[PDB]
């Protein structure tokens, strides 16, 4: 025979291997293709699909539909509307996105998230909404004009229904880790009334709008690893 | 003088308008279409019955009202017993359908609430006992035009025999997956401020070129509430939704006697 | 091919407004920062090769644990236990099953791998010759053992593989097998039209994939007789799809599976942790 | 019959494959297939919507 000597690694089975092997029915002759909608090729391709962010998931709400939508009144509050932090692996309202649920099969993300915002008042209700994006390492806003110094848009409500702020990639890191991570931080997303919603008599004066999130062409991941949203007993 | 907002619809002897449309969904972006011969399988020559079955048929309307927590609807089933096109389906073994999909929903300037419209491709739905698995009668999947609602509570039955119904609970899309995700199905959303229906164009979709419409059906049609219906002067008002399915490119192989299902 | 770079951009002042959009249509949000900030020029270098189908389902994950022994076997039971037979699925763990379920359709070739594992029952017997096993794959039609030592396991046509204990772990390849152009992961259907006043019974039927799926049978043995030390082993089936195609996405699951179907169950319905408020970084 | 492609780069590259088996089944992974098309999933609108345009005129 050739001679030959085996190396380290000789009889190991590593699940991330890539080898040939036997086929256990040869000169099977596979059913022929044929061409069915919505081919698939890459997991970024749904990340770039927008879904509804959980933003109202508090006691009474979290597991209902009512979970979705974000409440908005005419009174005018100077109070935030929504406060979140950009960690949308592992946030308690981001993990279950569709982004999320993928960002938990991945170790590293990196690239622009964007948030679009549909408002459900009334073609009377008018208004206009403060967006922000704050970058870490500062006092979370709390207050529009903290919030208005970071990146943000003023949403005019109107005939076109949607608003669309970017978070956009800012990072010291050139990936964010897929937990939550001091070091990976990625900063504050806020909301307040620019003026306020109005609405004249015979109108609802609460209603509701909903936040969606989706990847931008910019986005990618890294390092495949095992979600901790499935298990079984044993 | 052409507007996303405002759109005709014809197949057949019948024509829809609407005035407050946001453009259409083609679902996947394919346009449905007849099957080819590099992609056939049963080898008899296939009745394609055209204008007879492909055109809107106009199901019972349903009742939004605050409280209501959403509807389900199958296809073909929700068209079994819809003219030619029902004929066509059960006089044959097989058949394969796209559909023109148009929900109908207006209400005023002053009323807001907004409707998810998704096409599920394999809408499976999770039965009504623990006692079981996958427990579910043909005629409870297969209601036909009436469809289902949506619950906003699961109580499964004490006895197996009791629970051979979906457990449609809302929120997880009566299959356990959360309802903020439908959106990676084709889908329009009807939000009273903006427009007053959806338009989604279906392809066949399916794991084969054509199969049994009896026993399977391709698309779960969905409508659930995201934003409540409110209404100031009566927030106990009810507005109809009013759901009009044409076939398309339907083609159907096998002929024999008629299929007669069971009704209990 | 890379992922997205950005341009060089300044403001606006204009009647172009790339910020607002109405999703009402189907239609995703588009914009992207060069459309609502000022940005720098950056060249992405960066690909997104570890999120390809093949990337993401390139991994032999454990789909099901077997058990068999070999000892002096005097009852039914014990006879039994010689020998092992399982309906080959992906249902009986839940992480790849979890994956796939990202999707309606899939083609794929498969990569099977098993892990074999041994320990004694008892110290005071003696001792046990290193055990052969056969892994049999029974089509769906080929007679099923009801022994150990039958004249199934002569094998002349199902493929069986014979693995030595302390050997690799054996491998093979099975073809893309459906006799569908895909395989299915879902099917809103049944296997039979029930028909108007027949006698067949409605009351006791299922609903779904499992009225209509049938990969076949794996049976196992351990080749050698019995020693007067009773050995029992592990058998851990491992599957890799390869030669990936998918279509049709889905919401992922998000609350435990309670079997084959999608059926969920009524004390774990409740993913989400309520958040303190609406305003909680 | 040896393919002789790139390889993934690392820290700071080509390599040989040769197939031994009859059946494409036994062969190892598909090449890195970088095909895209979200708009499929994203914007499957029958009517082309221009970004800086209204999406509703
Ligand atoms: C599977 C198992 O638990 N086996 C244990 C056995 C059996 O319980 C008895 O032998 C049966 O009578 O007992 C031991 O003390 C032994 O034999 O050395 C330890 C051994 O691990
Ligand atoms: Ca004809
Ligand atoms: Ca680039
Ligand atoms: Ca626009
Ligand atoms: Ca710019
Ligand atoms: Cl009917
Ligand atoms: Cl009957
Ligand atoms: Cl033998
Ligand atoms: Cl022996």
């Amino acid at each position: 025979g050739l001679p030959t000597m085996l190396t380290p690694g000789s009889s190991q089975f590593l699940t991330s291997d890539d080898f040939q092997s036997p086929c256990a029915l040869p000169n099977f002759d596979v059913t022929p293709p044929i061409h069915i909608p919505g081919e698939v090729f890459n997991m970024m391709e749904l990340a770039e699909i927008d879904s509804m962010i959980p933003m109202n998931s508090v006691t009474g709400k979290a597991n209902t539909m009512e979970m979705y939508p974000i409440p908005l009144d005419d009174k005018g509050s100077a109070t935030p509307i929504f406060s979140i932090s950009l960690s949308p692996a592992s946030d308690k309202r981001l993990q279950y996105t569709m982004l999320g649920e993928i960002l938990n099969y991945y170790t590293h993300w990196t690239g622009s998230l964007r948030f679009t915002f549909l408002f459900c008042g009334s073609m009377m209700a008018t208004g206009k909404i403060l967006l922000s994006y704050s970058p870490p390492g500062a006092k979370p806003p709390t207050t529009r004009k903290d919030a208005m110094l970071g990146t943000h848009i003023i949403w005019d409500l109107g005939l076109q229904s949607s608003c669309t702020m970017l978070a956009p990639w800012i990072s010291n890191t050139v990936y964010r880790r897929c937990i939550k991570d001091d070091f990976t931080e990625g900063g504050y997303i806020t909301c307040f009334y620019q003026t306020r919603i109005v609405v004249p008599s015979g109108t609802p004066t609460s209603m509701f709008m909903l936040a969606f999130v989706s990847a931008c062409p910019d986005f990618s991941v890294r390092l495949l690893r095992d979600t901790n949203h499935i298990s079984q007993r044993t | 003088g052409y507007s996303d907002r405002v759109r005709q619809i014809t197949l057949g002897n019948s024509t829809i308008t609407t005035q407050e449309a946001a453009n259409a969904v083609v679902a996947y972006g394919e346009w449905p279409s007849y099957l080819d011969d590099k992609e056939a399988n049963p080898i008899d020559a296939p009745t394609e019955p055209d204008v007879s079955s492909n055109r809107f048929y106009t199901l019972d309307s349903v009742q939004w009202k605050s409280t209501s927590r959403g509807w389900w609807w199958k296809l073909p089933d929700a068209l079994k017993d819809m003219g030619m096109f029902g004929q066509n389906m059960y006089y044959h073994y097989l058949g394969r359908s796209g559909y023109t999909v148009h929900v109908q929903c207006n209400a005023s300037k002053f009323h807001q609430g907004a409707l998810g419209v998704f096409a599920i491709p394999e809408y499976v739905m999770a039965c009504n006992t623990e006692a079981k698995t996958s427990y579910v009668s043909y005629v409870n999947a297969n209601p036909g035009e009436k469809g289902g609602v949506f619950d906003n509570a699961y109580n499964p039955s004490a006895e197996a025999s009791e629970g051979r119904k979906f457990a449609a609970l809302d929120y997880l899309l009566g299959c356990g997956v959360l309802a903020g995700n439908a959106f990676v199905y084709p889908h329009q959303i009807i939000n009273l401020r903006t427009n007053n229906s959806a338009t989604l164009v279906l392809p066949y979709v399916n794991s084969l070129a054509i199969d049994c419409m009896a026993k399977h059906n391709n698309w779960g049609l969905v409508i659930l509430p995201l934003c409540k219906l409110d209404y100031a002067p009566n927030s106990s008002t009810e507005i109809p939704i009013t759901v009009t399915i044409a076939p398309m490119f339907t083609e159907f192989n096998g002929l024999r006697n008629i299929t007669v299902p069971a009704t209990q | 091919p890379t992922a997205q770079s950005t341009p060089l951009t300044s403001g606006v002042n204009s009647q172009e407004v790339p910020a607002l959009t109405a999703v009402e249509t189907g239609a995703s949000g588009q914009a992207v920062p060069s459309d609502v900030i000022e940005t720098r020029h950056v060249v992405n270098y960066k690909t997104r090769s570890e999120s390809t189908l093949e990337s993401f389902f390139g991994r032999s994950a454990c789909v099901t644990i077997l058990e068999v022994e070999n000892f002096n076997a005097t009852t039914d039971a014990d006879r039994k236990k010689q020998f092992t037979t399982w309906a080959i699925t992906y249902t009986d763990t839940v992480q790849l099953r979890r994956k796939l379920e990202f999707f309606t359709y899939s083609r794929f070739d498969l990569e099977m791998t098993f892990v074999i594992t041994e320990r004694y029952y008892a110290s005071n017997t003696g001792h046990a010759r290193n055990q052969v096993y056969q892994l049999m794959y029974i089509p769906p039609g080929a007679p099923r053992p009801t022994a150990w030592d039958d004249y199934t396991w002569q094998s002349s046509s199902n493929p069986s593989v014979f693995y030595t204990y302390g050997s690799a772990p054996p491998r093979m390849s099975i073809p893309y097998v459906g006799i569908a152009n895909a395989y299915s992961h879902f099917y809103d259907g049944f296997a039979r039209v029930p028909l108007k006043d027949e006698t067949v019974d409605s009351g006791d039927t299922y609903y779904g994939l499992v009225t209509i799926n049938d990969f076949g049978t794996l049976a196992v043995r351990v080749v050698n007789e019995y020693n007067p030390a009773r050995i029992t082993s592990k058998i851990r089936v491992y599957m890799k799809p390869k030669h990936v195609r998918c279509w049709c996405p889905r919401p992922p699951r998000a609350v435990p599976y309670r079997g084959e179907g999608v059926d969920f169950k009524q004390d774990s319905i409740t993913p989400l942790t309520a958040v303190e408020n609406i305003n909680t970084f | 019959g040896a393919q002789v492609s790139s390889q993934k780069v690392g820290a700071h590259v080509n390599y040989t494959t040769i197939n031994y088996y009859k059946d494409s089944a036994s062969n190892a992974a598909s090449k890195l297939d970088f095909s895209q098309d979200p708009s499929k999933f994203t914007e499957p609108v029958k009517d082309i919507m221009i970004k800086t345009a209204p999406a509703l005129n």
